[PDB]
């Protein structure tokens, strides 16, 4: 057919501020460049300020994401001030964020992704759309769409209650501070709790997961693109006791084939194709340094780009599922093989190809939903109503802490460093900056930018697949920037 | 159902995510019944030079009367590079340049979360991106169009709900001109709505009478004292969180932890330490 260039900004149902770019020829994206266009610099703003205050300011990174902020930051606080957390406040951040999860990922299924495949009601802000949008449901199972999408709606606000029970509002927490969290929960609140919880618990189990299948099962295609690098990385997240050793997610890398463990030590940040000073490039978190260059010759985002050991990776519920490699849930099983004739128990059992693909992606994240579940059910029996969740302790003169974490998007830390009692520096990494980031200083793309090569688009007039495939990484432009 | 545009400048989505979480009406009516959301980066169905031309195509035809919201400071250094928001025709467009376009033609600009009214934490010390507050932009560029400020870090759902509830029940009593006038009597000296923002936190705090009496918690965990001493700016803040509380009412910041100010025009600078007086 020849060679097209596509500009799409804004890319829209996704957080924040990106363009995206890419050359099609014959009817498939050959080349893409991604664009983080809105800077804010928390890493300055934060310099120079009581430590404590940072676990409220760099919530402000993100509205969607703000309880992965606030974790990661009381935990590199923690470190610093030489906090031990009581055990029920480390249960209690775990409630407080645990419902954020769901909340993130039925935000992002149903009122970000599931447009994509369903057409909405006549009016705005679901129309006008491309004419041609490539939305194959039947008039019944469209409907449903639109019926689960409204649900969503307040089952998603429900969660945000769940949020709000132990961590005082939402978006933007109060609850949790250096030293576990500011409220010990009651007999009270945590039937409150619980009640919510199966509310939601019952939406994700009988709708949600069933229709992220159902809707694949129509759009067996797209289980057949976005693969990129096929490479994932996962710190861990959700301490499950007080020595910090077991975690809801352990931490590990996958790269052409092979398993191994996580070394911090080995993250650079790049920023050839980025808007901060050259001499700043290929730095470590914990000498990181944030100088931005907006005139830079040849840079095209406000995205840094982490590499680790070289390798472009990406991060979110797809890599933490991979690396885990948890079972499949009973009905994901059942409709896998109802549905796609597939046999699978565990989520590797998918094969590399199809979980790292565009749909594939949706499905991880949906059988992340449901895994949550169980963690909550486990830290609802496990929480000791009336326990202190707090210790008060003092800022120190000079530390050094890093709180490592997974957001719903995927991997996220916060490092600090305090001298003369204030913060020196305050370096973050976070999930859709392993995701939506620009080429490093090697030419290598990042994650999304590697899996839309090979993205079918059939119709340059209705160019559908490219935001599709971005849109099934959940990009956060600002956690990417902050 | 009138046309709204939302844009986005630097934002962190936390004003549209609080918006989700109206109880009544909820986000569902508003957006069916009460308001015609024709842009929204975060939710509408179409994108990129579609997008922007459809809101083009919308502001040229309801020209003096769409609702113009904003979500987000306007960075004014580096010829408005820090912040883009689209392109069409590969024209870049800033949040500079889209304020400056669509600003002069809204009936009113809803400058939403203290970021759009105050400059918030992109303006903050240590900020270097001349993050600025829109009514200032506005006034510094000569736009004279009606601004009404719905702060807070983020702001409650219903102070957004309700202040667009506020502004179109008072056209339809008054007409377009007579309705804003309206509007405009009921916003304190820095924009804000008085139903929402017109009472002190700390005068209506239920803690008021253990502040009187010098009795203070020295833990978050200890419910019974005032919170001054832990960092609590309630005497400094003027919101009904006591009232309304968050979330379906299940909780808010002064009963788990402190108070931060996040609705004034000096959040987070003049608030801060947050967690000393
Ligand atoms: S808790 Fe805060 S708002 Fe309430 S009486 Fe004490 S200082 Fe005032
Ligand atoms: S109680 Fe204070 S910090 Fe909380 S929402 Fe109200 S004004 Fe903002
Ligand atoms: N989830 C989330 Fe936000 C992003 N990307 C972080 O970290
Ligand atoms: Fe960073
Ligand atoms: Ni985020
Ligand atoms: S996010
Ligand atoms: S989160």
């Amino acid at each position: 057919t020849g060679r097209t260039t596509i500009a799409i900004d804004p890319v829209t149902r996704i957080e924040g501020h990106l363009k995206a770019e890419v050359v099609v020829e014959n009817g498939k994206v050959v080349d893409a460049r991604l664009s983080g266009g809105m800077y804010r610099g928390f890493e300055t703003i934060l310099r120079g300020r009581d430590p404590r205050d940072a676990s409220q300011i760099v919530q402000r990174i993100c509205g969607v994401c703000p309880t992965a902020h606030s974790t990661a930051s009381v935990l590199a606080l923690d470190e610093a001030f030489g906090a031990k957390v009581p055990n029920n406040g480390r249960i209690t951040r775990n409630l407080i964020f645990g419902a954020n999860y769901l909340q993130s990922h039925i935000l992002h299924f149903y009122h970000l992704s599931a447009q994509d495949f369903v057409q909405g009601p006549d009016t705005a802000p679901f129309v006008p759309r491309f004419p041609k949008s490539d939305l194959r449901l039947s008039k019944e199972l469209n409907k449903a769409g639109v019926d689960q999408y409204i649900e969503a709606l307040e089952v998603r606000r429900i969660c945000h209650e769940m949020v709000a029970l132990f961590g005082g509002r939402m978006p933007h927490v109060q609850g949790q501070v250096v030293g576990g969290a500011t409220e010990i929960p009651t007999k009270e609140k945590l039937v409150e709790y619980a009640a919510r919880f199966k509310k939601v618990r019952d939406f994700v189990e009988q709708k949600y997961v069933p229709v992220v299948y159902t809707i694949g099962s129509k759009y067996k295609d797209m289980f057949k693109v976005g693969q990129g690098f096929k490479a994932a990385l996962c710190v861990g997240a959700f301490p499950l006791d007080n020595s910090g050793k077991k975690h809801l997610f352990m931490p590990g890398v996958y790269a052409k084939g092979k398993d191994m463990p996580f070394d911090p030590s080995k993250i650079k940040e790049y920023v050839k194709y980025s808007w901060f000073a050259e001499e700043t490039t290929g730095l470590n978190y914990k000498e990181g340094k944030t100088i931005p260059a907006p005139d830079k010759a040849g840079a095209y985002s406000f995205v840094k780009a982490p590499r680790y050991d070289g390798l472009s990776l990406e991060v979110g519920p797809l890599a933490r599922m991979w690396v885990n490699n948890p079972e499949l849930s009973p009905v994901g099983k059942k409709l896998l093989k109802d549905l796609f004739g597939i046999s699978a128990k565990k989520f590797r059992d998918l094969g590399e190809e199809a979980a790292f693909s565009l749909m594939g992606r949706h499905v991880a994240r949906a059988e992340e939903t449901y895994y949550m579940l169980g963690a909550i059910e486990g830290w609802l029996k496990e929480i000791k109503a009336g326990e202190d969740t707090v210790v008060m302790p003092a800022v120190p003169a000079s530390a050094e802490g890093t709180g490592f974490t997974e957001a719903p998007r995927g991997s996220l830390l916060h490092y600090v460093k305090v001298k003369d009692s204030k913060i020196d520096n305050y370096q973050i990494v976070s999930a859709s900056l392993w995701n939506c980031n620009p080429r490093d200083d090697m030419g290598q793309r990042g994650a999304v930018e590697e899996a839309l090569i090979g993205i079918p688009v059939d119709d340059i007039q209705n160019p559908v697949n490219v935001a599709r495939l971005i849109r099934a990484f959940d990009p956060x432009l600002a956690c990417a920037v902050h | 159902r009138p046309p709204v545009f939302w844009l986005q400048g630097q934002g962190c989505t936390g004003c549209s995510v609080t918006l989700l979480n109206s109880v009544h009406p909820s986000i569902a009516d508003v957006l069916l019944k009460v308001i015609s959301l024709e842009f929204h980066p975060t939710v509408m169905a179409w994108e990129g030079e579609h997008a922007i031309e459809h809101m083009r195509k919308v502001a040229e035809k309801f020209k003096g009367k769409f609702f113009l919201v904003i979500e987000g400071s306007v960075p004014v250094e580096a010829d408005g590079k820090y912040c883009i928001i689209g392109e069409a025709n590969h024209h870049e467009i800033s949040m500079v340049d889209a304020l400056k376009e669509f600003g002069p033609n809204a009936a009113a600009v809803l400058a939403v979360g203290t970021c759009a009214a105050y400059g918030g934490i992109p303006a903050a010390e240590g900020s270097e991106t001349g993050a600025t507050a829109v009514s200032k932009f506005l006034g510094d560029n000569g736009i004279k169009t009606p601004v009404v400020n719905i702060p807070g870090c983020p702001p409650h759902p219903d102070w957004i709900v309700g202040t667009v509830v506020l502004a179109l029940d008072a056209i339809k009593k008054n007409g377009l001109e007579g309705g804003l006038a309206e509007v405009v009597k009921v916003l304190d000296s820095d924009g804000r709505p008085t139903p929402f923002f017109g009472r002190n936190i700390h005068e209506n705090c239920p803690y008021l009478d253990k502040y009187d009496e010098g009795v203070m918690s020295a833990t978050f965990t200890d419910k019974v004292g005032c919170r001054y001493d832990l960092g609590c700016k309630g005497p400094m803040t003027m919101a009904d969180c006591f009232e309304r509380k968050w979330n379906g009412g299940v909780n808010w910041c002064v009963q788990n932890a402190v108070c931060i100010g996040c609705v004034e025009p000096d959040f987070p600078d003049g608030k801060s330490p947050f967690y000393q007086a």
